[PDB]
This record gives structure tokens, C-alpha cells and sequence, in this order.
């Protein structure tokens, strides 16, 4: 009931979704392996390492 | 100068102004600027030429 007063459309999002606890990785066509590797690949590797 | 036309052989009505002027060839030649592309190499990331 109190979510539209936070001006969020509850069909397009929920307030629980602003905190990420799972994280999509982009496909290989978005980060080309011969640029060697793209910066997003390194940052994702470091996130896996810190996990 | 009184100047005769080379095409018709008849002289010209107005006089023509001859003299040696120092022209200098600049580096912008058309053989270095003519360019075309049908289809060729594209970028890897954004697949456009």
C-alpha cells in the first residue's frame, strides 16, 4: 500500500530491488575479448575474487 | 595585349592581360583525398564501419 507513495510503480519495480544481492554479467558481444580483455571482464573477475 | 583565339582563329574583342605570376602548388592533391567504401572492416564492439 505504501509503495506508490514512494512514487514507484509496483509493476515495474519493488523497493527491495534497489539493493543488489545478485548481479548479471554482460555477454561476450558487449565486452570483446580482443580489445587483452575488456575492463568489465577485469572488474567482474575482481568481484568474483572478493566473493 | 591583342590576343587571337585558338578555337576560331578570329581575334578577340577585348584585350587580354598577360604576365608571369608566381603560382605555387599546394599539397592537397586529389589522389590522396579520393576515397570510397563499399563494405569493409567494422568495429568489434559497435558493429559499424
Amino acid at each position: 500500500e505504501d509503495v506508490p507513495l514512494l512514487l514507484m510503480n509496483p509493476e515495474a519495480g519493488k523497493p527491495s530491488d534497489l539493493i543488489l544481492t545478485r548481479l548479471l554479467v554482460p555477454p561476450l558481444c558487449i565486452r570483446p575479448s580482443v580489445v587483452n580483455e575488456d575492463d568489465l571482464t577485469m572488474k567482474l573477475t575482481e568481484i568474483i575474487f572478493l566473493n | 595585349d591583342y590576343v587571337t583565339s585558338g578555337i576560331t582563329g578570329e581575334p578577340l574583342e577585348a584585350y587580354i592581360y598577360f604576365g608571369p605570376v608566381y603560382y605555387q602548388k599546394l599539397k592537397h592533391m586529389v589522389l590522396d583525398k579520393m576515397h570510397a567504401r563499399a563494405r569493409g572492416p567494422r568495429a568489434v564492439l559497435t558493429r559499424q564501419p
